[PDB]
RNA sequence: UUUUUUUUUUUUUUUUUUUUGCGCCGACC
DNA sequence: ACTGTCTGGACTGGTCGGCGCTATGATC
DNA sequence: GATCATATTGTCCAGACAGT
């Protein structure tokens, strides 16, 4: 297609050498993804104050990256050791790395505020003194190899990212500010059910897939456990590359597990815009998925260079950052409260012509682990809402009494000397009940250890990663305080089978949780089979049970359980352990809470579309929206696209 | 300009080295350089008096490896190796002149 | 780069066609043939297949595209 | 005159054709033609009286490795000088090869045949789901005929 | 003043515990 | 039926230690 | 200045065999 890219950046240069002054020596003006890059060989005279950087901001409508000229650099070894006298010795700087290619030295801090400053001054004072672009990322106290092979995979590929965030820049900026003749709206998936959720969002100029996800339940059936593929508008974007962009809500199968297949068959080269906890999250779980199907003995869906090829692929954004996408799309996200990094796609079409928020997942009440979701938009004419707890009868029980009653049965249990296993989900609840846990030990309540297996650690170092994606009261703890929640010594996690079987044979009490909710895989099944026939033990479910698991048989009731031996022959379980089954720690939002979400919402939008969820509990909330509000309501089905302006 | 950057020197210079290290001459002679023996005084004086045979050292070579008689003044009598080598891997007499 | 006309099927290095002046080249071309004597059986084949082909002797392409 | 082929290196036989070309031009060799097709991978043709013209031409040169001893029937070159589509000689519903493109090294069923536009739709046999894709017809390469 | 088409309900989770080879040379029994 | 000629093969076991050797030319 | 296809095709004993 035709592209004005050249014009629009001659016109940048322009206004740029007309607003900053010419003793700043400005060489090379260019597009490197959403954000604008400037090449200048005297950043003293640049960014001597802030003010002139956030007029060119304010100007421009872009982000500004100034960066020094590759031939102005220091030496590496210089740099470094300028960069350290430089940075306060309270922030501890752990790595340090340079790029040839551009200037721009990638900082690895303990604090990354110090390192970063007041308001900024800080990195001025680095790129000046040493000129050298500085850029901060959050070292965490727990280390995680899933954040380091993202960096590792990042660092080595450099000039891979650099040209492929050369071309997403260009495709970006193709045209100037466009208005779109047309919005449409088409559900490839997650529309009236649950899971494989896809979202397509197209104009006359620029197409967008939203949350790509992959069905778990109906996995032996392809036409439903896949997003449809036969849509010709699909087919049409995919065929002749228009897709600019890929959005995940947040990292969950059901909204990230197609996104790997793309790249797999090399149906799609733009960009993905995740917050990096959803990204470093999503690329754990589809890690586990492929693990998980390799080892059922099934054709895994995609490889793990598909997962790396998307790590290269992905753009980060943060809360409240305004990006341009696409030559008419606007795309800024913001908190949702269902998992960490959980993000609410808004979508800011033309200027000014409609704006679009897909809410996904995400929790409208206060929560141990996250702020509840933003309700206030700048401008706000379409919702799209999840409805996985639409029913007019459904209600979740409150936060305080189900933590309680946890609180109280775990108390009960280590009184008469038995162990806690908690089967939970690898990310979402489990992080909560730690928290939970914490609160409940840091006043002295129990000294017993806490164990995590499997996927927890690393759940938990990622957290620990992103501590402003937290809530207030964990960020105030964190940061204006010393005192980490996650970082408390009741916390231990086991390596390999042999402390497994130390921490099973041991007598004195503890509490483990697994990382396995149905008691289908991992850590958990043997933690139930070695602790199953003692009495005092007990076994919590935070989680529903599909049926058909292990876990929904334990906790109908089932005192005895027939399973396969290792030797081949049938083995008995004799489950002399107490059942306990505490559903109130649902990330989910309740009923009550999407109507309060509807009601509280800032400005009212035009109409509001029902997703994520059962046919009859979508229709119920939409026929419950429009019955209380007046606003116009709708739950399309698969295939469906709607005109929104 | 032109010829003298035309030339490599490193050709050379890597067949002569190599050749000269594993011993292995053009043409399928092998054996030609051996690293010297620097066991005490004795063993680097005999290695570099040191005189071979083209024969292969697994045929019985009679008439070859007994001492001649016109080795008198130019071959050791009595300094042979043990084995396959014996009469056939020689040394160079005291008042042998080449 | 070397370009092919899409007339007679001539490459050539410089932007005039010294055979038809013709101004649209296309730098994507396989097959190559090198004509040296007019009266070649190959040049012969090529002349009933291209009528523009093996007018003057030098290269020429197969196809165009 | 007579088709003689040249066994030169593989991937490089334009350079090799044009350098006999040029080495024909300013020695004044006697060779008539020379044909070196895309397809055919290592191996050119020249048109010479005798074959002794054509050692004569082909000599000096590093990668011109040797001369076949045998003369080519016109026949069999014929097919070559004709211009035919790529996509042309493809039928809907048999199993391809994708010698390049993004989808390199994967087997493909041809869905889609069109001569206008020179390209053709595949789908992916190892696809859970059928996601046809266009490719160019030069790119493929048949391996089986079925239907 | 005119021929030859047909028609309807049963398969569940958003995921899991240690340099091989090649050849040469010298030497011992 | 004899007789000289062409071709294939195996070349005593073990042990000691050393000394090299395992890419290159042509675009982009 | 970095990468990519290609990179060539020692005598003697015993059994089988043309020659007269
Ligand atoms: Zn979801
Ligand atoms: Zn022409």
């Amino acid at each position: 297609r035709e592209t004005f890219v050249d014009d629009i950046l001659k016109e940048i240069r322009e206004i740029i050498v007309q607003m900053v002054p010419r003793e700043a020596g400005i060489t090379d003006v260019e597009f490197e993804g959403p954000e604008l890059v400037i090449y200048v060989k005297n950043p003293e005279a640049m960014m001597k104050d802030g003010e002139l950087i956030k007029n060119l901001a304010k100007v421009l409508k872009k982000r500004i990256s100034v960066r020094p000229d590759p031939d102005i650099l220091l030496p590496p070894e210089k740099a470094e050791e300028l960069i350290k006298q430089l940075v306060p010795p309270e922030a501890e700087i752990t790595n340090i790395s340079f790029d040839p290619s551009v200037g721009e030295v990638l900082i690895e801090a303990r604090k990354p505020g110090l390192v970063i400053g007041k308001n900024g001054e800080t990195l001025r004072l680095i790129t000046q003194k040493v000129h050298w672009a500085p850029r901060v990322v959050r070292t965490p106290p727990i280390q995680s190899q899933t954040i380091y092979s993202i960096r590792s995979i990042l660092q080595t590929e450099s000039k891979d990212r650099r040209k492929f965030l050369r071309q997403v820049g260009r495709n970006i900026y193709r045209k100037s500010e466009y208005k779109s003749r047309w919005i449409r709206i088409t559900g490839l998936g997650g529309f009236r059910e649950v899971g494989r959720s896809a979202l397509l969002v197209q104009t006359d100029e620029s197409y967008v897939l939203v949350d790509f996800g992959v069905n778990i339940a109906a996995l032996k059936d392809p036409t439903k456990a896949y997003p449809h593929f036969d849509a010709p508008e699909f087919r049409y974007v995919l065929d002749e590359g228009l897709l600019d962009a890929i959005i995940i809500t947040h990292a969950a199968l059901d909204h990230s597990g197609m996104l790997p297949y793309l790249f797999r068959y090399k149906l799609f080269d733009g960009p993905i815009y995740t917050t990096p906890p959803t990204r470093d999250l999503m690329t754990l779980l589809q890690q586990d998925f492929i693990e998980i199907q390799h080892m059922n003995g099934v054709e895994p869906l995609y490889r793990p260079k598909d997962i790396k090829e998307v790590i290269k692929h992905t753009i980060t954004l943060d809360y409240g950052e305004v990006r341009d996408i696409a030559p008419d799309i606007r795309l800024t996200l913001h908190n949702a409260g269902h998992i960490l990094g959980s993000s609410i796609v808004h979508l800011h079409i033309g200027n000014g012509l409609h704006n679009i928020a897909i809410t996904g997942d995400f929790k409208f009440i206060p929560t141990r682990l996250f702020e509840p979701a933003v309700s206030r938009f700048p401008r706000l004419e379409t919702l799209v809402m999840e409805s996985t707890y639409g029913g007019s009868n459904d209600y979740q029980m409150p936060r305080e009494e189900a933590e309680k009653r946890l609180i109280e049965v775990i108390h009960q249990t280590l009184k008469r000397g038995g162990k806690v296993l908690i089967p939970a989900m690898a990310v979402g609840r489990a992080q909560e009940i730690m928290m939970v846990l914490e609160e409940y030990a840091r006043v002295g309540g129990i000294e017993v250890p806490i164990y995590l297996d499997g996927m927890i650690w690393e759940a938990t170092a990622i957290h620990t990663a992103y501590p402003e994606y937290l809530s207030k009261h964990i960020r105030e703890q964190i940061f204006h305080e010393g005192y980490n929640p996650f970082l408390n010594p009741i916390f231990k996690s086991v390596a390999n089978s042999r402390e497994r079987q130390d921490i099973i044979d041991s007598g004195e009490p503890a509490i483990i949780i697994a990382t396995s909710g149905m008691l289908v895989g991992g850590p958990s099944v043997e933690y139930f089979k070695q602790l199953a026939p003692d009495p005092k033990n007990s076994i919590i479910f935070v989680s529903y049970q599909a049926e058909g698991t292990l876990g929904r048989q334990v906790q109908r009731g089932l005192r005895e359980i027939p399973i396969v031996g290792e030797d081949g022959r049938t083995e008995v379980i004799n489950v002399n352990m107490e059942v306990h089954t505490i559903d109130g720690f649902s990330g989910a939002a309740d009923r009550r809470e999407l109507m309060s979400y509807v009601a509280r919402v800032r400005p009212r939008p035009e109409r509001i579309i029902t997703v994520h969820g059962e046919a009859h509990k979508c229709l119920d909330l939409s026929s419950s929206i429009h019955k209380k509000f007046g606003i116009s309501t709708r739950a399309p089905n698969n295939l469906d696209a709607i005109r929104l302006k | 300009r032109f010829v003298r950057n035309s030339i490599r020197p490193d050709v050379l210079s890597e067949r002569i080295e190599h050749a000269l290290a594993t011993g292995s001459w053009p043409g399928g002679r092998t054996g030609v350089s051996q690293l010297l023996d620097r066991t005490n005084y004795m063993s680097t004086l005999s290695h570099l008096r040191r005189v071979t045979s083209p024969l292969s050292r697994d045929q019985p070579h009679f008439e070859a490896r007994d001492l001649h008689g016109t080795h008198w003044g130019r071959i050791c009598p009595t300094e042979t190796p043990e084995g396959p080598n014996c009469g056939l891997v020689k040394n160079l007499a005291l008042m042998s002149q080449i | 780069k070397e370009r092919a006309c899409r007339h007679c099927h001539y490459i050539t290095t410089e932007d005039r066609c010294p055979v038809c002046g013709s101004r649209d080249l296309s730098d994507d071309w396989f097959d190559l043939v090198i004509v040296l004597d007019v009266e070649s059986r190959i040049a012969k084949k090529l002349r009933e297949s291209i009528p523009e082909a093996a007018k003057v002797p030098g290269k020429y392409a197969i196809r165009v595209r | 005159g007579k088709i003689f082929t040249v066994s030169v290196t593989v991937g490089q036989e334009t350079t090799t054709a044009n350098l006999i070309y040029s080495k024909a031009k300013t020695y004044n060799l006697p060779l008539y033609a020379i044909l070196s097709p895309s397809k055919v991978k290592g191996y050119i043709f020249i048109e010479a009286p005798n074959k002794s013209a054509v050692e004569e031409a082909i000599r000096g040169i590093r990668h011109a490795k040797r001369v076949l001893p045998g003369e080519i029937p016109f026949s069999e070159i014929e097919h070559f000088l004709e211009e035919k589509p790529a996509v042309s000689g493809f039928e809907p519903g048999d199993i391809v090869e994708l010698i390049a493109g993004p989808f390199k090294g994967e087997k493909a069923k041809v869905v889609r045949v069109d001569e206008s536009k020179d390209e053709i739709v595949v789908e992916l046999v190892s696809s859970v789901v059928p996601i046809p894709v266009t490719v160019r017809g030069e790119y493929v390469r048949l391996i089986s005929k079925r239907q």
